[PDB]
């Protein structure tokens, strides 16, 4: 059988956080309470390139970072920091202007704390595009 | 934010 | 985790028709009360063949029109007319003989006024094939 | 629009078994009683290879069949039989190590009764694949 | 079938 | 198991 439905593209993106305890010698001019090195992410599955369709992605982090509102505009889409604590990460993904589309939100608690080393915290998930228009669609299916 | 276990 | 499912398969389709208002200088032997130049059509995404699934596209017009069932049984699947008034269409979509599937009816309104120059009602929407056969599905991932 | 979901691959399958009615000479050493010959089998669209995610196919005979669990551990996954009678197979479908999937259960009744010569009973279905781990991934979108 | 606004 | 028809 045939019927006509809404169309929609699907793309796999994968995203998280990886930490590790920093030993007793720490980077130079890390503040003396952090703890933790860590690093938030946005990728595509093998590391393949996402930016052809993601513009930038920017993460907000706790308040106690300064200027916590990180804009990351060309990829890798990622940032590593130090610290003492976990939060959550409000994570903007902003898809590029021929999408015409409107900020993905969501959100990642970051993981410091070990297995029940280095710890992770990834979710390998997809981006459904509901009707895409049609020159977005020619950028998503070029990859 | 909470320090980790 | 696995589990087994109905086949299905999905194809973009892109469907409408483009108009313009015709200027003070009509075609030649277009009736006088004519004032709109209009295409109806049935196409793929970047104007990619669909031919390789779809045999033919019949278009209904008004019965205003002379022999309205218009069957166009080679791409580009489309049309061109003059006219005066709006009126729905309906399309059939016949696919090639390996499908053994039955017409995909659908239904437009010819759009012919001005925007709330070249006027356009254009859906870009995709058609799902359930339960193919091998060989269809051969025909399908073929392009 | 775009939204987060869970994320999942479809991998499509043809399984079944094809029969004919033996005639009045049989193969040598076939059972007596025995009136047909007949092959179960789980294979790719095309005969396209599926062992790339599927490590090995356990078909479960009635068991009037001598060792009747059968383990077929390289493709093509089926296997041929004589036999008089129509029974249930319960058909184990184990995937790659990489997947980390329990196995895929399902089942199918043996056809041998002519149509309403050759006889067939196919299914042409697919096995979705729900949150894949992304080596798993990449096996999958290899092919 | 009607004329256009 | 049933012989076919």
């Amino acid at each position: 059988g045939s019927r006509i439905k809404t169309l929609s593209v699907s793309r796999p993106i994968i995203y998280g956080n990886t930490a590790k305890k920093m030993g007793s010698v720490k980077p130079p001019n890390a503040p003396a309470e952090h703890t933790h090195l860590w690093t938030i992410f946005v990728r595509g599955p093998q590391n393949e390139d996402i930016s052809y369709f993601i513009k930038k992605v920017v993460f907000k982090l706790h308040d106690t970072y300064p200027n916590p509102v990180r804009s990351i505009e060309a990829p890798p889409f990622e940032l590593t920091e130090t610290g003492w604590g976990e939060f959550d990460i409000n994570i903007k993904v902003y898809f590029v202007e021929e999408a015409n589309e409107k900020v993905l939100n969501f959100y990642h608690r970051l993981r410091l704390h070990p297995y029940a080393a280095e710890v992770s915290s990834v979710y390998f998930d997809e981006i459904v595009f509901n009707e895409p228009n049609e020159e977005f669609f020619k950028i998503l299916m070029s990859r | 934010k909470s320090a980790p276990a």
